[PDB]
């Protein structure tokens, strides 16, 4: 059960510098070398970096050999990568990436594999500013009420960057759930709806809740969504 | 760096139907080992890419017996035998034999389905969001197939343009069903002046249009 989580993904001004981390859990971290990979449309997959499991070497993508750091603290059991003088086209999401087969423990047989992978992280590159969003209630009512099913939701707007993430009731409800893709509005921020379906009946007996998180303005929303009478 | 092309990049299947996706390399992917690192991966959105295929033909653990790969040199194929509806996302071949690893392009399965005719839902502005100056109207078409749909607004009968955005669901890993969500954006001052705010809905699965429709201040 080996598992990744990545963190730091930020807007970051063109020129700048952001550091990412990557917390691995359950294997030996100081047993695997470790690697960035990003996706893009502009770049698609793209690797980027290992360091080997004794922390002594590192490999470089061209694209950011010299603007790029990767490190590990096995003691915090975190891989870094440090992004310097960033540019547009570095906008992507981060993932760290390791391999459950460590039998040949140099170059270049930890590139074979390539097999266990971490949720990611957003970096967006822009001469922008970081805004959170506003969390309103799409109240259902009987004009979100369709036969044996009624929807209701919560309305994301004005946000950047990418991206928000939504709950429901802490994750005790996941049957239904559309969480749309963002669409960038002519104010140059991002909206989005998340929905769900629940039985039309259920109406006025239940509580719903959207736990809303913006992670780049370290936003956080718990918004009751509540009937309307019509 | 080695080039990986895959073909096609958009494969349409109908559900229980066979898939085959082509890898081709810009050179041998045979290593000095006499190996070959080629790999498939599958990712759905939102989600990390997951391994499928390692050196050509070998299945990860716990991977579906549908999933195969063949292929020699500089040409690779990926086949499922009969598409389920979990197989819908992206898919990846990826080469480790000459550093640095190398991806495809990513190939995309979309599943055919039967119609299905979106269920139609109305959301009127918030109380909170008139108070900040401006009311978001939502209309959502749920669950349907194919993509193609008609969305539009009317506001006391007045057909509405360029004041309104849409957003897809990618197609759904249980159902292989789509989902639309259509926002109209007013002014508090140009909500307040109108009464009847209408989402209409053409789709192959209706009989005819769907109008989901509210008044101003019923709700």
């Amino acid at each position: 059960q080996a598992q990744l989580v990545e963190s730091g993904g930020a807007l970051v001004q063109p020129g700048r510098s952001l550091r990412l981390s990557c917390a691995a859990s359950g294997f030996t971290f100081r047993n695997y070398a470790m690697h960035w990979v990003r996706q893009a449309p502009a770049t698609g997959l793209q690797w980027l970096a290992v360091i080997t499991s004794d922390g002594r070497n590192k490999f470089y993508a061209d694209s950011v050999k010299g603007r790029f750091t990767i490190s590990r603290e096995d003691s915090k059991n975190t891989l870094y990568l440090q992004m310097d003088s960033l540019r547009g086209e570095d906008t992507a999401v981060y993932y760290c990436v390791t391999q459950r087969d460590n039998s040949r423990d140099y170059f270049p047989h930890y590139f074979h594999d390539m097999d266990v992978w971490g949720q990611g992280t957003t970096v967006a590159v822009s001469s922008a500013s970081t805004k959170g969003p506003s969390v309103f209630p799409l109240a259902p009512s009987s004009k979100s009420t369709s036969g044996g099913t009624a929807a209701l939701g919560c309305l994301v707007k004005d946000y950047f960057p990418e991206p928000v993430t939504v709950s429901w009731n802490s994750g005790a409800l996941t049957s239904g759930v559309h969480t749309f893709p963002a669409v960038l509005q002519s104010s140059g921020l991002y909206s989005l709806s998340s929905v769900v379906t629940v039985p039309s009946s259920s109406l006025g007996t239940q509580t719903y809740i959207c736990n809303v998180n913006h992670k780049p303005s370290n936003t956080k929303v718990d918004k009751k969504v509540e009937p309307k009478s019509c | 760096d080695v080039v990986l092309t895959q073909s096609p990049l958009s494969l349409p299947v109908t559900l229980g139907q066979p898939a085959s996706i082509s890898c081709r390399s810009s050179q041998s992917l045979v290593y000095s080992d006499g190996d070959t690192y080629l790999n498939w991966f599958q990712q759905r959105p939102g989600q990390s890419p997951r391994r499928l295929i390692y050196q050509v033909s070998n299945r990860d653990s716990g991977v579906p017996d549908r999933f195969s790969g063949s292929g020699s040199g500089t040409d690779f194929t990926l086949k499922i035998s009969r598409v389920e509806a979990e197989d819908v996302g992206v898919y990846y071949c990826m080469q480790g034999s000459h550093w640095p690893p190398t991806f495809g392009q990513g190939t995309k399965v979309e599943i055919k389905r039967t119609v299905a005719a979106p269920s139609v839902f109305i959301f009127p502005p918030s109380d909170e969001q008139l108070k900040s100056g401006t009311a978001s109207v939502v209309c959502l078409l749920n669950n349907f197939y194919p993509r193609e749909a008609k969305v539009q607004w009317k506001v006391d009968n007045a057909l509405q343009s360029g004041n309104s955005q849409e957003s897809v669901t990618e197609q759904d890993s249980k159902d292989s069903t789509y989902s639309l969500s259509s926002t109209l954006t007013l002014s508090k001052a140009d909500y307040e002046k109108h009464k009847v705010y209408a989402c209409e809905v053409t789709h192959q699965g209706l009989s005819s249009p769907v109008t989901k429709s509210f008044n101003r201040g019923e709700c």
